[PDB]
C-alpha cells in the first residue's frame, strides 16, 4: 500500500491549481476517499469527502462554492479543483482512504503531505502535559458537548496519533477495540460524555500529539491536541 | 439388521430340476422390490429375473424365457426360484438383492461388490 | 477376500470389552437435565415483544 | 339504470380480487408474461369506476366534454394492452433462441410506460380539434351530444381493422405450427404399439378470435345507425369476460386464489 | 470358513449381552409430567438475491451473520439483522456441496464434486478476498469438510474415508476407515474430542481424534442414514433415515431408546437439529414441510410451513433465538 | 446513521452487479453426457468440460468420469439440465440388455421426470459388416426376432440390404418400446443414427433444443 501526490507551489492570489493523489497497492474501486488540511499553527480540519461510485459528496462550510472534488478509477487518481484563493489556504493537505461496512475500521492509511504556500458539536483539549519519564502512567482526556450513543450501543469516537516529522496514524476506533499493529498496551474507555486514555509503560518512541475525533455528524470536528515532553 | 441366506445347490445332470430359497429378516418384507442376480465364473455379475410389491409385475431377461419360474410368499419373507430343463452353460453362482428405498420403481444392483444389501450366495453345478 | 473378513473378526472381538450401564439411570439424567434447564430456552416460552431483536 | 348499477359492482369487485393476487405471484417469481396482465385488471377497472360515475354520481358548462374524454381514453387501453399479449406470446414460438437474451425487466418497464402516454391523447386531443366537435350544447347529457360522428367512424377505420388482420394473422401461423409438432408425436407412438389435442388447438383459438371481435363491432354498429342500449351493455360486458380468460387459464394463479380464498 | 462361525458366535453373544442389561424404557418413566402443548412460530425475515437452488448453510459464531451455498458458483455473507449484504465470493467450479464458517470469523471453506475443499481469508490488507489454501487428497467427491480450529479442519468424502488435515502444510495425518458405503455426514462434540458419522450402509460410528480407532457400532435403522446431530449435554444423538423415521441412541447403554414414527407420511428426511435446552426436536421432510417434535414423549407439536419446494438445510442459533431454513427455491427465513 | 447509510450503498452496488450477472447466467443451455466403455463416447467430443458454439449461440457439455459405478447420490444434482445426451454402441449383441436397463432407471426415477433424453445409436458401420458376413446371429438372444416385419414408415439408404435396415428397426423399436411406455407427455426421446465419421452432430443438438422448447412453450397456452 502506497499513496503519492503531486502538486503545490507558490500561488499569487486569484490563481488556481490541481491536486493529483495517486493509489498504488490495493483496490482502488472500493474505497471512498477524504482531503485533510492541516494548518502551520492549528490542529487539522476537514476539507471534502467523495464517495465510492460517486454517489454522495459533501462539503464543510468554509470553501464550498469554489472547490470541486472528483475520481477516475481505471487510472487510479484523485483530483481536486481550486478556484481562486484567499491568503488562508496555506496549509499542508493530505489523502486518506476508508471503507465502511459491518466490523470495518475506517481511517486507516494517510498520506504524505503537499506544500501549497500562497502568501456543531465542540470537543474541546486542554492543559498539554508536563514532559513524563518512561516507566511512569498518563492520562489524557478529552471532553464532547453531546451524547454520542445512536441508540444501539455504538459510541463513535477515535484517537490518533501524530509522530513528530511523520503522519498521523490510528490508534483506537469506537473507543473500546484497538487497531492491528499496535501494542496491547493502549486501553480506552469512558462514560456517554466524558472519555479518557490510559497509557500504562512509557516508552521513549511514544511522543508526539494525540487527537480526538468524532464520526456522528457529517460536519467532522477535531480536538486541540496534547503535546508530550520528556 | 439386514440379513439374507441362500440354500438349494447342488451338482445335476443335464436335464433336471431344482429350487431355490431367499429367508429374508430384519425388515418390512411386503414394502420393498425383489431380485436375482448371477455372475459367471469370470465375467461381471447378470441380471436374471425380478418380481414386484404387489405380485404381478414379473419380468425375465431374453435367456431364460420359458424355464425360469419367480414367486414370493408374503406371509411368510420367503423368496423362490423354479427352474427346470438347464443346460450346460448355467455353471454360476446366484444371489438374492433388493432395490434400496421402498415405494420406489428403479434400483441399482448390479454393482462391482460394493453394495451392502446383498446375500452371501450358493453354487450351482450342471455340467457333472 | 481373506484379508477383508479377519479384519471384521479382529473388530468385533473389541466389542464385548465394554461396560454397560441400566436403561433406567441413563433416562434419569436426561431427565433431570432437561427439568433443570427449562428456564433458559427462549423457543419454549415466547419471546416478549421488547427483548426480540428480529422484528 | 338498475342494470348499470348491477354492472358497476360487479367490473370492479371482479377485477380487483385477481390483480392482489398477480401482485403477489410476482414478487416471488420473475417473468415478463405477468407484467402485463397487471395491467389488463387495472385497464378493466377504471373503465368501470369512469361509466359509474357519470351516470349514477351526477344524475340529472364544460362538465360533460372532459367527462367523454376520459372515458374513450380508458377504452383504448383495454384493446391495446390485449395486442402487447399476443404479440410478446409469438416471438416466444417463432424465435426461441433469440427471445431468451434480449428480453429483459428494463425492456418490460419502457413498453408499458409508453403505452399509457400514447392513449392519453387519443381522448384528450380531439375536443382541440375543431372538426370534431358538435353544436347546440344542453342537458340530458349523453355521448352523441358531446361528439362528432366523423370523430368515432373515422379512428375505427385506422385504428380497428389495420390492428383486427394482425391478430387473425398471429393464430393462424400458430395452428400450422402447432398441428406439424403433433403428427410427429403420433408416428413414433404407433411404433411403441405395434412391438383430440388438435381438435382442442382449432377449439381454443375459436374463442379468443370470437371474444375479441365482437368487442368493438358492436360500438361501431350503432354508429353506422346513428350517422343501441343493448348493444352497449353487451360491449362492456366483454370487459368482463377478459378476466376470465387470460386469468384463469393459467395453473398457477387459479391454484393461489383456491389456497387463499377463506382459509 | 471358521471365519464366518467366529463371527457368528460373537454377534450372538454380544447381542446376547446387550439385551441382558434392559429393564425398562424412556415411555414408562416419563408418564407423569405434563406435555408442553402448541408452539407457533411465524416467519420474520425473508433473504432473496440467489440464482439457484441453495445446498447448505451456516450460523455464525455470534448469531448474527450466516453464510449460503448455491449452485450456480456463489458464497454470499449476510447480515440477519438488517437484511444487508456483506461479500460476494464467486467460486471456479459451479458444483458445491458443502461450506463452514471458522469459529474465529477468519475464514470460509467449501468443496463440491472436484473432490477438493478450498479455503478463504476474509480480513486482507488489499481489501479483498482470495483463495488461501487448496487440499487435494481424495478420490470421491465431498460432502462434508467441517472445522476443529484454526489449523485443522475434518472432512468426509465419498470414497468411504475420513481424514484429519493439516492447513500449514497441507498434508493429512490421520486416517479412519470401516465403512462400506459413502459418508453422507458428521457431527463435532461439544469439546471437540470425539464425532459421529453416518453411511449409506444403515449404521454410525464413533470415532476418537487422539488414536484413530473406532470406538463402538450402533445399527437399529432399515435403509440409508441423510442427517446426524448431537444432543446438548454430550451423551445422547439423533439420526434421520430413508424410511421416514428418527431414532434417538444412548452412548453408556449401546441401545436406542424412543422411535419417531408416524402414519401417513412416506417421504425421508433431510436435516435434524435439537434445541438449547434440548426438548424439542425439529425434521425436515421432502413434502415441502417442517415438522417439530417432542423429545420426552414422542408425539407432534406444531408444524412450519410456507416453502413450495423440498428443504436442504437447517439450523438454529448459539443463544438459541431463531431458526434458519433453506429450500430448492433460493429462499432463506427466519423463523421465531 | 452515517456509518450505516454506507452499508447500504454497498449492499445496492453489490445487487446491481448481481443483476448483471443473472442475464449472462440465463442465455446458456447446458448439457449432460452419459454413456458406458467401448461405446466411442470420446470419439465424439473429476469433471471435465467442452464448449461448442453455433450460429452464435452458446453450450457447454459435462463429462462425469472421477467417481465409484454408484451414481445413485451425485446423480440428483443435474435435475435442471436441458437434455441428456446417451450413447450406444449398436454392435455387439452380448451388451445390450445391461444398456437398456440403464435406459429403464434413468426414464423411470422421480427427480428426472421432466427431462428429455437425446439418444446416439454409435457405429452404424460394423453392424452391416457383421450381418452382410455372417458369424453370429439375433434370435439365439432375442426370440421375438423371428417375427418382425420392417413398417411403412422406413426409409432405408440408398443401395442397402434390407436385413440392414430391419436389423437397425427392431434394435430402434426396442428402445421405443420402454420410451413411450410411460409417458405422460412431459418429455419425449429423439432416436438417431450415427456413424463414425459423420461431421454434423452440433446441427442435431442445436434443432432437438429448439424443437424442445418450442415444445414446452405450446404446451401450456392449450394449444397443444
Ligand atoms: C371455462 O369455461 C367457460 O365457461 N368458458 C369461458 C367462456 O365464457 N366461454 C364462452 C365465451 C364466449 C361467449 C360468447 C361469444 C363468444 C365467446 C364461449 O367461448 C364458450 N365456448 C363455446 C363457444 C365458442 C365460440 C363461439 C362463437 C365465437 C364467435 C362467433 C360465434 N360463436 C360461441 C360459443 N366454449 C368452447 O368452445 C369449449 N369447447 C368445447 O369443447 O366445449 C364442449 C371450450 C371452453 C373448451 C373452448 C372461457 C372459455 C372464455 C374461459
Amino acid at each position: 500500500v502506497q499513496l503519492v501526490e503531486s502538486g503545490g507551489g507558490l500561488v499569487q492570489p486569484g490563481g488556481s491549481r490541481k491536486l493529483s493523489c495517486s493509489a498504488s497497492g490495493f483496490a482502488f474501486s472500493s474505497f471512498g476517499m477524504h482531503w485533510v488540511r492541516q494548518a502551520p499553527e492549528k490542529g487539522l480540519e476537514w476539507v471534502a469527502y467523495i464517495s465510492s461510485g460517486s454517489g454522495t459528496i459533501y462539503y464543510a462550510d468554509t470553501v464550498k462554492g469554489r472547490f470541486t472534488i472528483s475520481r477516475d478509477d481505471p487510472k487510479n487518481t484523485l483530483f481536486l479543483q481550486m478556484t481562486s484563493l484567499r491568503s488562508e489556504d496555506t496549509a499542508m493537505y493530505y489523502c486518506v482512504r476508508s471503507i465502511y461496512y459491518y466490523g470495518s475500521s475506517p481511517f486507516d492509511f494517510w498520506g504524505q503531505g503537499t506544500t501549497l504556500t500562497v502568501s456543531d458539536i465542540v470537543m474541546t483539549q486542554a492543559t498539554s502535559s508536563v514532559p513524563v519519564t518512561p516507566g511512569e502512567s498518563v492520562s489524557i482526556s478529552c471532553r464532547s458537548s453531546k451524547s454520542l450513543l445512536h441508540s444501539n450501543g455504538n459510541t463513535y469516537l477515535y484517537w490518533f496519533l501524530q509522530r513528530p516529522g511523520q503522519s498521523p496514524q490510528l490508534l483506537i476506533y469506537r473507543m473500546s477495540n484497538l487497531a492491528s499493529g499496535v501494542p496491547d498496551r493502549f486501553s480506552g474507555s469512558g462514560s456517554g460524555t466524558a472519555f479518557t486514555l490510559t497509557i500504562s509503560r512509557l516508552e521513549a518512541e511514544d511522543v508526539g500529539v494525540y487527537y480526538c475525533m468524532q464520526h456522528l455528524e457529517y460536519p467532522l470536528t477535531f480536538g486541540a491536541g496534547t503535546k508530550l515532553e520528556l | 439388521q439386514v440379513q439374507l441366506q441362500e440354500s438349494g445347490g447342488g451338482l445335476v445332470q443335464p436335464g433336471g430340476s431344482l429350487r431355490l430359497s431367499c429367508a429374508a429378516s430384519g425388515f418390512t418384507f411386503s414394502n420393498y422390490k425383489m431380485n436375482w442376480v448371477r455372475q459367471a465364473p469370470g465375467k461381471g455379475l447378470e441380471w436374471v429375473s425380478d418380481i414386484s410389491q404387489s405380485g404381478a409385475s414379473i419380468s425375465y431377461t431374453g435367456s431364460v424365457k420359458g424355464r425360469f419360474t419367480i414367486s414370493r410368499d408374503n406371509a411368510k419373507n420367503t423368496l423362490y426360484l423354479q427352474m427346470n430343463s438347464l443346460k450346460p452353460e448355467d455353471t454360476a453362482v446366484y444371489y438374492c438383492a433388493r432395490c434400496p428405498a421402498p415405494f420406489t420403481r428403479d434400483c441399482f444392483d448390479v454393482t462391482s461388490t460394493t453394495y451392502a444389501y446383498r446375500g452371501q450366495g450358493t453354487q450351482v453345478t450342471v455340467s457333472s | 477376500s481373506i484379508a477383508q473378513a479377519r479384519k471384521l473378526v479382529e473388530q468385533l472381538k473389541m466389542e464385548a470389552n465394554i461396560d454397560r450401564i441400566k436403561v433406567s439411570k441413563a433416562a434419569a439424567d436426561l431427565m433431570a437435565y432437561c427439568e433443570a434447564h427449562a428456564k433458559e430456552d427462549p423457543l419454549l416460552t415466547p419471546v416478549p415483544a421488547s427483548e426480540n431483536p428480529f422484528r | 339504470g338498475v342494470i348499470l348499477a348491477v354492472l358497476a359492482s360487479l367490473i370492479i369487485a371482479t377485477n380487483t380480487l385477481v390483480a392482489v393476487a398477480v401482485l403477489l405471484l410476482i414478487h416471488k417469481n420473475d417473468g415478463v408474461s405477468l407484467c402485463f396482465t397487471l395491467n389488463l385488471a387495472v385497464a378493466d377497472t377504471l373503465i368501470g369506476v369512469a361509466i359509474s360515475g357519470l351516470l349514477t354520481d351526477q344524475l340529472s358548462k364544460t362538465l360533460c366534454s372532459l367527462r367523454m374524454a376520459f372515458v374513450t381514453s380508458s377504452a383504448a387501453a383495454s384493446v391495446l394492452t390485449v395486442m402487447l399479449i399476443t404479440f410478446d406470446r409469438y416471438l416466444a414460438i417463432k424465435q426461441p433462441f433469440r427471445y431468451l437474451k434480449i428480453m429483459s425487466g428494463f425492456v418490460a418497464g419502457a413498453c408499458i410506460a409508453g403505452l399509457w402516454l400514447v392513449s392519453y391523447l387519443i381522448g384528450f386531443l380531439p375536443l382541440g380539434i375543431p372538426m370534431f366537435q358538435q353544436t347546440a350544447y344542453k342537458g340530458q347529457c349523453s355521448f352523441f351530444a358531446v361528439f362528432h360522428p366523423h370523430f368515432v367512424l373515422t379512428l375505427s377505420c385506422v385504428g380497428f381493422f389495420p390492428a383486427m388482420l394482425l391478430f387473425v394473422f398471429f393464430y393462424c401461423d400458430m395452428l400450422k405450427i402447432a398441428s406439424m409438432h403433433s403428427q410427429q408425436i403420433r408416428k413414433m407412438e404407433h411404433a411403441g404399439a405395434m412391438a383430440p389435442s388438435d381438435f382442442k388447438a382449432l377449439r381454443t383459438v375459436s374463442v379468443l378470435i370470437g371474444s375479441f371481435a365482437l368487442s368493438w363491432t358492436p360500438f361501431l354498429i350503432t354508429g353506422i345507425v346513428q350517422v343501441e342500449r343493448y348493444l352497449w351493455l353487451l360491449g362492456v360486458g366483454n370487459s368482463l369476460l377478459n378476466p376470465l380468460i387470460y386469468a384463469y387459464w393459467q395453473k398457477e394463479v387459479r391454484l393461489q386464489l383456491y389456497h387463499m380464498a377463506l382459509g | 470358513d471358521q471365519l464366518r462361525q467366529e463371527a457368528e458366535q460373537l454377534k450372538n453373544q454380544i447381542r446376547d449381552a446387550r439385551k441382558a442389561c434392559a429393564d425398562a424404557t424412556l415411555s414408562q418413566i416419563t408418564n407423569n409430567i405434563d406435555p408442553v402443548g402448541r408452539i407457533q412460530m411465524r416467519t420474520r425475515r425473508t433473504l432473496r438475491g440467489h440464482l439457484a437452488k441453495i445446498y447448505a448453510m451456516h450460523w455464525g459464531t455470534d448469531s448474527r451473520l450466516l453464510v449460503s451455498a448455491s449452485q450456480d458458483g456463489k458464497l454470499i455473507i449476510w447480515d440477519s439483522y438488517t437484511t444487508n449484504k456483506v461479500h460476494a465470493i464467486p467460486l471456479r467450479s459451479s458444483w458445491v456441496m458443502t461450506c463452514a464458517y471458522a469459529p474465529s470469523g477468519n475464514y470460509v471453506a467449501c468443496g463440491g464434486l472436484d473432490n477438493i475443499c478450498s479455503i478463504y481469508n476474509l480480513k486482507t490488507r488489499e481489501g479483498n478476498v482470495r483463495v488461501s489454501r487448496e487440499l487435494a487428497g481424495h478420490t470421491g467427491y465431498l460432502s462434508c469438510c467441517r472445522f476443529l480450529d484454526d489449523n485443522q479442519i475434518v472432512t468426509s468424502s465419498g470414497d468411504t474415508t475420513c481424514a484429519l488435515w493439516d492447513i500449514e502444510t497441507g498434508q493429512q495425518t490421520t486416517t479412519f476407515t470401516g465403512h462400506t458405503g459413502d459418508v453422507m455426514s458428521l457431527s463435532l462434540a461439544p469439546d471437540t474430542r470425539l464425532f459421529v458419522s453416518g453411511a449409506c450402509d444403515a449404521s454410525a460410528k464413533l470415532w476418537d481424534v487422539r488414536e484413530g480407532m473406532c470406538r463402538q457400532t450402533f445399527t437399529g435403522h432399515e435403509s440409508d442414514i441423510n442427517a446426524i446431530c448431537f444432543f446438548p449435554n454430550g451423551n445422547a444423538f439423533a439420526t434421520g433415515s430413508d424410511d421416514a423415521t428418527c431414532r434417538l441412541f444412548d452412548l453408556r447403554a449401546d441401545q436406542e431408546l424412543m422411535t419417531y414414527s408416524h402414519d401417513n407420511i412416506i417421504c425421508g428426511i433431510t436435516s435434524v437439529s435439537f434445541s438449547k435446552s434440548g426438548r424439542l426436536l425439529l425434521a425436515g421432510y421432502d413434502d415441502f414441510n417442517c415438522n417439530v417434535w417432542d423429545a420426552l414423549k414422542a408425539d407432534r407439536a406444531g408444524v412450519l410451513a410456507g416453502h413450495d419446494n423440498r428443504v436442504s438445510c437447517l439450523g438454529v442459533t448459539d443463544d438459541g433465538m431463531a431458526v434458519a431454513t433453506g429450500s430448492w427455491d433460493s429462499f432463506l427465513k427466519i423463523w421465531n | 446513521s452515517a456509518e450505516d447509510k454506507a452499508a447500504v450503498e454497498r449492499s445496492k452496488m453489490i445487487e446491481k452487479q448481481l443483476q448483471k450477472d443473472k442475464q449472462v447466467y440465463r442465455a446458456t443451455h447446458r448439457l449432460l453426457l452419459l454413456g458406458a466403455d467401448n461405446s466411442g463416447k470420446s470419439t465424439i467430443v473429476g469433471i471435465f468440460e467442452t464448449k461448442f458454439q453455433v450460429d452464435k449461440v452458446n453450450f457447454h457439455m459435462f463429462d462425469v468420469g472421477g467417481q465409484r459405478d454408484e451414481r445413485r447420490k451425485w446423480i440428483q444434482c443435474f435435475n435442471d439440465v436441458t437434455a441428456i445426451i446417451f450413447v450406444v454402441d449398436s454392435s455387439d449383441y452380448n451388451r445390450l440388455q445391461e444398456a437398456l436397463n440403464d435406459f429403464k432407471s434413468i426414464w423411470n426415477n422421480r427427480w428426472l421426470r421432466t427431462i428429455s433424453v437425446i439418444l446416439f445409436l454409435n457405429k452404424q458401420d460394423l453392424l452391416a459388416e457383421k450381418v452382410l458376413a455372417g458369424k453370429s446371429k439375433i434370435e439365439d438372444y432375442f426370440p421375438e426376432f423371428a417375427r418382425y416385419t420392417t413398417p411403412e414408415d422406413a426409409t432405408p439408404e440408398p443401395g442397402e440390404d434390407p436385413r440392414v435396415t430391419r436389423a437397425k428397426y427392431f434394435i430402434r423399436d426396442e428402445f421405443l418400446r420402454i420410451s413411450t411406455a410411460s409417458g405422460d407427455g412431459r418429455h419425449y426421446c429423439y432416436p438417431h443414427f450415427t456413424c463414425a465419421v459423420d461431421t454434423e452432430n452440433a446441427r442435431r443438438i442445436f434443432n432437438d433444443c429448439r424443437d424442445i422448447i418450442q415444445r414446452m412453450h405450446l404446451r401450456q397456452y392449450e394449444l397443444l
